[PDB]
């Protein structure tokens, strides 16, 4: 009976391994790929974009107007602002999946 | 009416008389009104010529993801093409991804970010239909009640940027002006009234010998008309030297900055009514001048 | 044709040249005008042509009362004498010919007219030689001469001469005297202000003498 | 000594003899006068709001991994401190992690995305040779493709189009210039010689004893600068009335498109300026016209 | 101190003024000049002042050649000579006052002896009370006279008088006639060209005819 108990809880480690390895790939590569992703719409005003842009436009702006507005500036940002509360909303919840995996290999060492 | 060309052949005759002093006199309402005429190039040609369009709200409405090929006809059946729109500016999806891409801002997100969800949405030409500020304004949010569009980038766009020209510089190129049309105006009256003290002393002899009123006038009228109109003459043989040499900077700077700018020159239909306003007005400094100095001799 | 009616005349400043003058001249009559240095003489002449206005009397000229001229009727009566000035009054920058021929254009005559009457003129002074000449170009008498060819080449009406012998010697004194005394044959009258004695004790015409602005000559 | 008394009183005699003629004269030369002091004070005021704005960019070449605190100090040996730099903005690492934050991009991602990837910015300001756009060129890729950096963020040709902006208001207002001070100058030279040539009858003094042509030339040159002079001083009246009008209009709209740059007037240097070059104007205008009756009244 | 060797002028244009003069006149000796219309009489005056330049000949004054003076010398020459010309050639927009200084003011004098000097040479003509009128408010004796007064004014050594009676009456022209005489007494060289008879007649001088430019007195 300990050993069937034993069995269900390797089980459960195996599937918090499974989990573990999918929040791996979730989160882990949001992290490395989303976040050099994330980090690069933040560069659009940190590394290599913006840098405070507030230079007159010349006549005829193509874009640069609406780009600022909601395009490949203001819309930039926007879904920057929007994949920044993505991300957070990513992070909180690899932190309670994090949890959750500890409790699950917390119950099974227990066990 | 032998006293029309004996009037003639004597203001002639006057002018002639001294070169140097004719030429000199010629020469500086010529460079005096050149100015008008050369300033008016500016105003005529590139500004108002070269009128392109304007800071006007083609923004519009941000469409949802529930926007695709089929929803942009839509759109145009219900806002785009059915309300108040002139033109169709829909870059949903791929149309603003590369666009995006080359712009300002940089690229190499997409492949890292999942999709881009660039907000869909499409400019608009709001035609007469809601062209008019209210047309727009309130219909505006109308406009936006068409088919999805999520959100409505819609904007105004001149700001005051369209103010510092309205405003700057609407008064003071007038005046700038206002000063040269007075002062062709002043030195050709000055010039005249000078011709005129000059010779007072044949005025005041063929006067007293009986004569008229309308005799002496003559001769000194004439050589006053002759006077703007050679002086006005000139101006128009100059300020083509300047414009065609300045053509060739304006044509040098029209590739480097992007629209070639097209200069031109003073028309036939402006430099008759300018020979004609400066004729008008030696004739009516001639009159003056004469007149006044045909009231000192009348004890 | 000439009444002067208590006529006085006083300038702007204080200098009474002219103080209850009356005489009376009619059609057709020579006399000489005698003064010393500034008498009144030049004055009267003025009076007369229409040049100054008098201050008190009355001038009548051909029977209508000129003490009162309108500006628009002045060329008018400007146009019935022939002044001959002290100043010669030239047209300086015209020729002599344009200088004789200016009363005829402004009266109105034609062309060949005009050539020919100014010819006649000119040779009745002697300056036909000079008639191509601007009067830069004479001597002091010739260009009085030129004022006097002027003077009669629209046979006016009354002839009105103000020293018109000086810069002259006395036999030209004489020629244009006898010039001025062909003209009166025909009824012309005369009125030429002198100051030559040997001139006119040599003839017998009225004498209006002026002493200070005072006629008490006729 | 006394000579110049008595000439100055001569000059002033005959310039009040005849008050409407040099008040209509002194009215011209100011006219003509107060068009290029605007003129001048636009283009001084623009110029100087230019600079203001924007001298140079700040765009630089984009560090890769590579660069470090050796890795800088060895981009400074190679173009940020030892080629064309004016300053050293090099705000590598930390530097450029406060001030991301702080701009207009919002930070705390950070404290998530584990360490953020700032570039190490090492902006500098090129010397005058590399200043040129054409200098840069080449040579601007041939920085940027150097070592060390591996991206490069060009310029947008701001200050190419400024350099473009600045050779219009340059050529185009140097003609109007030159056209204007030649305006004034033969209006001073003619009106002087008409009035010369209207007072010429004074062959007499020179006729009549020895009066030598300094003599006769003294009460001339003196009314000639008192004719420039006067016209100097109206129009510095005249120019700065005007810009006053022009002023409370111009820096409200100023104020909504941007900061109010309001319109500033003449030094005193530069009023004193104008009145000594009128005054030496008329002066040599009036010698010219006399020396020219001093020869043609010679046997 | 005059002295014309075989002088000659024809003016530019074909008009022969005057041929083959030649004259001599000593220090302190008055003489009259005489003949018709158009002689050449002005001319020779003209060419003693410098105004004009003979064609062939020679002329000296006091003794230094002037038949080719310089244009920088021609000032002293004529500050030497004091000349009344027949047009009076008078400053119209000067009080008589500042016309008959200017020579004082040229030569460079005080100021008590100007006002001095103007006042006794403006009272010898007889025109002290109109010292503040301006030439237009003068008849034509009394501009003659202003003319007059400012030559005689600076005490010359040589005078050249050019018809300086005509305009004036017979008892102003003995005055002025005696004027001449009393600064001619003093050794100053008078040249006075005339063709008044009743002048010449009752004093006895030598007496220059001209006819047509050739001096038939000598
Ligand atoms: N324009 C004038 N304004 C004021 N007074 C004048 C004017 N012209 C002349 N007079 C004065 O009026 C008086 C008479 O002058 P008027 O010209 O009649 O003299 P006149 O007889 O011509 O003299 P003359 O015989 O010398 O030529 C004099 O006192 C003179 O100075
Ligand atoms: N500036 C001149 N140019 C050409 N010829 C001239 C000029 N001045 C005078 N003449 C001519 O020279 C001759 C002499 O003139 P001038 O004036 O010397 O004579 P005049 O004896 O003084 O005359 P009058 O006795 O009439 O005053 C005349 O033929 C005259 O027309």
């Amino acid at each position: 009976r300990k050993l069937r108990e034993t069995q269900n809880t390797l089980n459960q480690l195996n599937k918090q391994i499974d989990e573990m390895n999918a929040s791996i790939a979730k989160l882990e590569q949001q992290k490395a790929a989303q976040e050099r992703s994330l980090a690069a719409q933040l560069d659009a005003a940190f590394r290599q974009g913006e840098h405070t842009g507030i230079q007159l436009i010349l006549s005829g702006e193509e874009s640069q107007r609406g780009q600022r507005l909601q395009a490949y500036f203001g819309y930039l940002n926007q879904a920057r602002q929007e994949t920044i509360a993505q991300l957070k909303q990513t992070r909180e919840e690899v932190a309670m999946q994090r949890a959750e995996l500890e409790e699950k290999q917390s119950e099974q060492q227990t066990l | 009416n032998e006293q029309v060309r004996y009037a003639f052949h004597g203001a002639l005759q006057d002018l002639k008389s001294k070169p140097f002093a004719t030429f000199l006199t010629v020469m500086v309402i010529a460079i005096s009104l050149t100015l008008p005429s050369v300033c008016y190039m500016v105003y005529k040609n590139v500004n108002q010529a070269a009128t392109q369009y304007y800071p006007s709200p083609q923004i519009t409405v941000y469409l949802q993801k529930t926007l695709d090929d089929d929803a942009a006809a839509g759109v145009v059946a219900q806002l785009q093409a059915e309300q108040g729109v002139e033109k169709v500016n829909y870059l949903s999806r791929e149309d603003a991804l590369g666009e995006f891409r080359n712009w300002s801002g940089f690229g190499g997100a997409l492949d890292m970010l999942e999709e881009n969800p660039l907000p869909a949405v499409a400019v608009v030409i709001p035609k007469l239909d809601f062209q008019g500020t209210e047309s727009l304004n309130t219909l505006r949010d109308r406009i936006t009640q068409i088919n999805g569009i999520d959100e409505v980038r819609m904007d105004d766009s001149w700001f005051a940027r369209l103010a510092a020209l309205t405003g700057l510089v609407g008064r003071v190129s007038a005046m700038i002006g206002v000063l040269m049309v007075a002062a062709v105006f002043l030195v050709i009256g000055n010039s005249v009234r000078l011709s005129i003290f000059a010779r007072r002393d044949s005025i005041n002899v063929q006067k007293l010998i009986g004569a008229t009123d309308g005799f002496i006038l003559r001769p000194f009228l004439y050589g006053g008309a002759l006077l703007g109109f050679s002086g006005a003459l000139l101006s128009l043989i100059l300020s083509e030297i300047l414009v065609l040499r300045l053509s060739s900077a304006v044509a040098e700077v029209a590739q480097v900055f992007g629209t070639k700018f097209d200069i031109n020159g003073l028309s036939f239909d402006e430099c008759l009514l300018l020979l004609l306003v400066c004729s008008m007005i030696g004739w009516v400094a001639a009159w003056l001048a004469t007149v006044q100095h045909l009231r000192h001799f009348t004890p | 044709m000439i009444r002067f009616e208590h006529v006085s005349k006083a300038y702007l400043g204080g200098r009474q040249a002219l103080q209850g003058v009356t005489f009376h001249m009619q059609p057709g009559e020579m006399a000489f005008l005698t003064g010393h240095s500034g008498a009144g003489k030049s004055t009267l002449l003025k009076l007369i042509c229409g040049i100054e206005r008098p201050s008190a009397g009355k001038i009548w000229f051909s029977g209508h009362d000129i003490t009162r001229l309108k500006n628009r009727e002045v060329p008018f009566l400007r146009r019935q004498i022939g002044m001959i000035f002290q100043d010669h009054h030239l047209l300086m920058d015209r020729t002599v010919y344009d200088n004789v021929a200016i009363p005829l254009i402004i009266a109105g005559a034609s062309g060949d007219d005009i050539r020919r009457r100014v010819s006649a003129a000119l040779d009745k002074v002697g300056l036909l030689d000079k008639a191509k000449n601007f009067p830069i170009q004479l001597s002091g008498g010739e260009q009085q001469r030129v004022g006097i060819a002027r003077a009669v080449v629209n046979k006016p009406a009354v002839l009105l001469a103000d020293q018109p012998t000086g810069n002259l010697d006395d036999a030209l004194s004489e020629g244009i005297l006898r010039l001025f005394e062909e003209f009166n044959r025909v009824g012309v009258t005369v009125l030429m202000a002198t100051h030559d004695i040997n001139l006119i004790s040599r003839r017998s015409y009225r004498m209006l003498t002026l002493s200070d602005g005072h006629l008490h000559g006729g």
